[PDB]
């Protein structure tokens, strides 16, 4: 059918990368989409044996070689999503989709201040760490989340970890993970 | 609907005659050539969309100027109708191959066509481009048998010759 | 203009019947139904030119799609089955030349037992004092806990104006009891503001999509219907 | 007029559809029985004079009032008129049979016939006794069960064809 | 057919009266606007192809069911039929306008048209959408307010003429 690579893609803010998509029968045209978080398919390109450019994206389609690529230049945080090629290959009556490429951009943190805070409940937040660190049975650890104040132009990776057991406190909450040695605990 | 059977019957009706040997031989010919025009007809019906789409692409490739403002391709709705018209013609060729004669082409698409196209500014050449492409594109034995190639190519030449 | 599609979410029990509607205000004449599996793979189910179905890709008999207008296409599924839970995407295009334009979709969960549907519990935490004294900035945290299916929409509302500035809701939810059949999910979000902004005396709101009047609730717990569950802080 | 294939094409067209695969196989069945159909037509037309004067003589046989003064087969001129009309109807049903469609029977022969007859004074209960006799004379010849004459054909079941020719004769008996 | 003067004469005749002085001065007004009338006619006929395919394309524009299977502009043969009918009606209303009387429009074109259409199956609500579009295409050209084409005439009020041509188009939209 339609084989799309790579299956997932973890790029730094700024990195450039490529997605390829190979077909097995003659293809009349190719459509590239990016699926946002709410699940709408955003149209990126529709092309027939050419090149097209659009912002930081660039796509190409060689009909005689049966391939199509998508290049992403200077990757920004707004570029994260699941990326799809559809080929009008076959009998030109339907679109065939590839498996997808899971693309996630992690921000470049100008100045990292790793720390683990605690939050008082109106009626543990491992914030401001560096993107080189990753995080991990009645302890609830969510995966890293990248927020951004577009007023202050300040990006921040934060993770959150909670439980109700009193035996567990913020001191060693993120213990199965590798926190940086410079982490500052109050 | 012009065809072996209809042509013969209405020759006899014009004469007050029951069917006779000429008439029965004529239908017998319809039996002999049946099996390859129905082959063309089924291959066409089974792949109509891809044929229509290559033909329309070939047309607008030959006459890129049609996509200019004021031409018959200056909007996506108009280009899409163009491929629609090509499909109408290929549907009628399907009919023509099934009936055995050019009847369906004759009444349903040839009749008003010069006046209609004169009036909506549709150059005759563009359809000729699309049918010539389809005709030359066909491949034996890949796409169909030899005597079905003959039938298919033939209906296409007929529709081409109605635009000259 | 766009492909519009209702409902966004839908939970029903095996044997009920569902019906999605799609319309399109583009100038178009072809409409499609695609089924996105849980592996993120789209397959076409149906295609329609004018009123005439032109593509039917061996969908079982339960799925039946009805078009009235060329700008409208509906799909009714009867005797809904458990493996039919997926995202149903309506698309639209010109038949012969053009790109397909997609609509928001309809997530359909098909539950064995209708009594597995719990709404969320939304709890707003308050910004750390250290944070104000060490980053000159205060960060809030919201938690939505113990809901099912993952059909939720989390937002942050500050004095009646929704704020997508400096907010980070987790991409995928967190299953509370993994390996315990259908676990209930939890979902955290963050709202970082400046220490000054918090200093001057927010609401974390979680919209949930559950059972509808088309479902029979004989349990003692309150009917888990579509609702907004919100927490506040000042 | 249409025939079997043109009729499939007109129906396909009302849906803007290329000819279904189901319809193609029906047509290849039509083609498979091509030669039986030709024998059917040959067995009617080779006996047309027999069939038409059988039927009209029979009509008069069962109701001699037709040939009493004031009956519609009274003078030689009216008798000959009726023989011509028998012959004409048989001709249009042999067109139908050779065509595979009743298109030409209905278009060129039955359209307004009921009115024409009402106008002339032509007894319609009698026309259809004649046509119903022609129906049996004809399906006899098709099925090769006619008493006083046989026609050497190969062994097969020609019953679908006979039913066809009887359905066209019934279209006539109904048009009036 | 009659024109403006013949029409005054037919009315005078029904009373056995020589042409009133009032009628003579009306006719000399007709004569005074002779040249505006000729410009009116010239501005329609010089654009007839524009007016007729504008109107028919528009009719189909607002109701695409006309060009779906079973609609009356479906084949090329029916589309061309409709274009001819648009052209014919426009021709008879340009005769009306040049004549000063609707005599020829009613006599040679509208008489039995409603029946003919009922017989053929020609949608009448659609014919009149086309005719009403032609009405506006035409009074535009007369009044020289057409968007994509002007025609150099001298400065004057041609409104009585436009109303005349619209009254003839309404006679058509009413005949069916
Ligand atoms: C109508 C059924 C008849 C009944 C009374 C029966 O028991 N046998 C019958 C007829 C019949 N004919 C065939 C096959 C043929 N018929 C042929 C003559 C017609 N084909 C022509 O081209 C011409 C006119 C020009 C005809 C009059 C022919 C040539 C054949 C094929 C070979 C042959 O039989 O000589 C069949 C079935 C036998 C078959 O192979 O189809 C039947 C039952
Ligand atoms: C229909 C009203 C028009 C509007 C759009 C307008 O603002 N000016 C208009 C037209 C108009 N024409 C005249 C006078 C003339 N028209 C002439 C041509 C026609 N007379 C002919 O013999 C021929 C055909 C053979 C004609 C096409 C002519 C020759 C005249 C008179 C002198 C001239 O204008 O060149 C008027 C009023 C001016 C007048 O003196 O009557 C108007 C308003
Ligand atoms: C294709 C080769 C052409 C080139 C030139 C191009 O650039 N466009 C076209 C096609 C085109 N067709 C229409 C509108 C009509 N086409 C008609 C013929 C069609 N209808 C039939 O039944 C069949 C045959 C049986 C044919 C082939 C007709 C009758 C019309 C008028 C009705 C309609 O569909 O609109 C257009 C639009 C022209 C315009 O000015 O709007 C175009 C561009
Ligand atoms: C015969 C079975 C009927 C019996 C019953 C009977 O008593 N009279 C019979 C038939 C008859 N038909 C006419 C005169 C006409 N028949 C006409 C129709 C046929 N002409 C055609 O071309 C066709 C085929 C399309 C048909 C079926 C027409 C027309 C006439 C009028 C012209 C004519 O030849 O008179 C008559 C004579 C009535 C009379 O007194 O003129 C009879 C007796
Ligand atoms: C055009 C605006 C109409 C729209 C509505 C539509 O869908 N079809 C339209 C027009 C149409 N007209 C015919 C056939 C005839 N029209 C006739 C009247 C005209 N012929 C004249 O000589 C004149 C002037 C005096 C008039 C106004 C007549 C008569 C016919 C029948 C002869 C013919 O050419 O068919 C048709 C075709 C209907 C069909 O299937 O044959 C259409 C589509
Ligand atoms: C008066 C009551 C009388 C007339 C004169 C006849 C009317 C009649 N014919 C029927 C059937 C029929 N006619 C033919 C043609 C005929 N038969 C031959 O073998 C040959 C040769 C000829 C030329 C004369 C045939 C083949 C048939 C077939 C049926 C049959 O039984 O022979 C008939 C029956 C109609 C019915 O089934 O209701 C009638 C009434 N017959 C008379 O008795
Ligand atoms: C689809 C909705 C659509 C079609 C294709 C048209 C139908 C339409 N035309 C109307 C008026 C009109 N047509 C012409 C001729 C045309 N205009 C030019 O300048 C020249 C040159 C031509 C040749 C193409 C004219 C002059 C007019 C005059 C009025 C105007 O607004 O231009 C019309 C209006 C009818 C009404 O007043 O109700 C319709 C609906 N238009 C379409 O939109
Ligand atoms: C009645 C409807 C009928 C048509 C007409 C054709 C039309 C047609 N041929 C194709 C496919 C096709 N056909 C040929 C031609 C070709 N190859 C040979 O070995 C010989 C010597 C040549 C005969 C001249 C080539 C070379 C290709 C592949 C090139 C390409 O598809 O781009 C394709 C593309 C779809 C596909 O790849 O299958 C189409 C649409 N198909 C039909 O069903």
């Amino acid at each position: 059918q339609v084989e799309q690579s790579p299956s997932a893609l973890s790029l730094h803010e700024g990195t450039s990368s490529a997605l390829r998509c190979n077909f097995t029968t003659t293809t009349r045209s190719v459509q590239w989409f990016r699926q946002n978080s709410r699940g709408s398919l955003i149209n990126l390109f529709y092309l027939a044996s050419g090149t097209k450019e659009n912002g930081r994206l660039k796509s190409a389609f060689d009909s005689k070689e049966l391939y199509s690529t998508l290049h992403i230049r200077d990757a920004q945080l707004e570029d994260s999503g699941t990326y799809f090629c559809a080929a009008e290959a076959g009998s030109f009556n339907k679109l065939t989709f590839g498996a997808g490429t899971r693309l996630a951009v992690s921000p470049y943190i100008q100045n990292p201040d790793p720390a683990v805070y605690q939050l008082r409940d109106s009626k543990c937040l491992f914030t401001d760490f560096d993107s080189q660190t990753n995080v991990s049975s009645d302890v609830y650890i969510t995966d890293k989340c990248v927020l951004d104040m577009r007023s202050m132009d300040f990006k921040s990776n934060s993770a959150v970890a909670w439980s109700n057991k009193s035996d567990f406190a913020c001191a060693n909450a993120f213990n199965n993970s590798i926190i940086p040695e410079d982490t500052f605990f109050p | 609907m012009k065809s072996v059977i209809t042509t013969t019957i209405s020759a006899a009706d014009a004469a007050g005659r029951f069917p006779s040997s000429s008439d029965l031989e004529s239908v017998q010919g319809n039996i002999q050539r049946a099996a390859s025009r129905l082959e063309a007809a089924e291959k066409l019906a089974g792949n109509h969309e891809a044929v229509v789409k290559e033909a329309g692409d070939a047309c607008f490739a030959k006459y890129s100027y049609l996509k200019n403002p004021g031409e018959a391709g200056d909007s996506q709705e108009k280009i899409n109708k163009c491929y629609r018209d090509i499909d109408h013609y290929m549907r009628l060729i399907n009919y023509s191959l099934v009936v055995g004669g050019t009847g369906p082409l004759d009444e349903w698409c040839i009749a008003g066509a010069r006046e209609v196209y004169r009036t909506l500014n549709l150059p005759s050449s563009s359809y000729v481009a699309a049918f010539v492409f389809t005709r030359d594109r066909l491949c034996v034995p890949r796409d169909m048998s030899a005597q079905a190639g003959v039938e298919y190519g033939a209906a296409l030449d007929y529709v081409i010759n109605s635009l000259c | 203009t766009a492909v519009f599609q209702t409902p966004n979410y839908h939970v029903t029990q095996v044997g009920n019947e569902v019906s999605f509607n799609c319309k399109q205000t583009l100038g178009h004449d072809t409409m499609y139904w695609y089924k996105q599996d849980s592996k993120k793979l789209l397959k076409i189910m149906f295609s329609y030119n004018n009123k005439q179905l032109i593509v039917n890709e061996t969908v079982p008999r339960r799925f039946s799609p009805q078009s009235s207008d060329k700008a409208h296409l509906n799909l009714r599924i009867k005797s809904v089955e458990p493996e039919d839970s997926a995202v149903y995407l309506c698309a639209s295009s010109f038949r012969w030349v053009g790109e397909q334009y997609f609509g928001p979709g309809t997530r359909l969960t098909v539950l064995e037992d209708l009594k597995n549907v719990f709404p969320p519990e939304v709890a707003v935490f308050e910004p750390s004092a250290a944070a104000a004294s060490h980053t000159q900035k205060a960060t809030l945290v919201c938690l939505a806990t113990g809901f099912y299916p993952d059909h939720v929409e989390l937002s942050w509302w500050v004095n009646g104006k929704e704020v997508h500035s400096g907010v980070c809701t987790d991409p995928q939810p967190l299953k509370e009891q993994p390996a315990l059949n259908d676990s209930r999910y939890a979902l955290s979000s963050r709202l970082r503001v400046s220490a000054t902004f918090w200093q001057n005396p927010f609401r974390c709101q979680v919209q949930f999509y559950g059972l509808s009047e088309n479902d029979e609730w004989t349990q003692d717990r309150a009917k888990p219907v579509t609702q907004i569950v919100s927490a506040e802080a000042w | 007029m249409l025939d079997a294939f043109s009729r499939v094409v007109v129906n396909s067209d009302s849906k803007a559809a290329y000819v279904g695969g189901s319809d193609l196989q029906a047509l290849k069945t039509f083609i498979a029985d091509g030669n039986k159909r030709l024998d059917a037509v040959n067995s009617i037309v080779s006996n047309a004079s027999c069939i038409v004067s059988d039927a009209v003589s029979g009509m008069i046989c069962e109701n001699p009032g037709l040939i009493a003064p004031g009956g519609n087969c009274y003078t030689n001129r009216r008798m000959a008129a009726c023989l011509r009309d028998g012959e004409i109807i048989l001709r249009y049903t042999s067109y139908a049979l050779l065509a595979g469609d009743s298109s030409v029977l209905e278009d060129r022969c039955l359209n307004g016939l009921k009115e024409t007859y009402i106008a002339l004074g032509v007894p319609t209960n009698s026309s259809v006794r004649a046509v119903s006799i022609m129906k049996s004379a004809a399906v006899a010849f098709i099925s090769n069960t006619a008493s006083q004459r046989k026609m050497a054909t190969t062994d097969g079941d020609c019953s679908a064809l006979s039913s066809e020719v009887a359905s066209y004769c019934d279209k006539v008996a109904a048009a009036i």
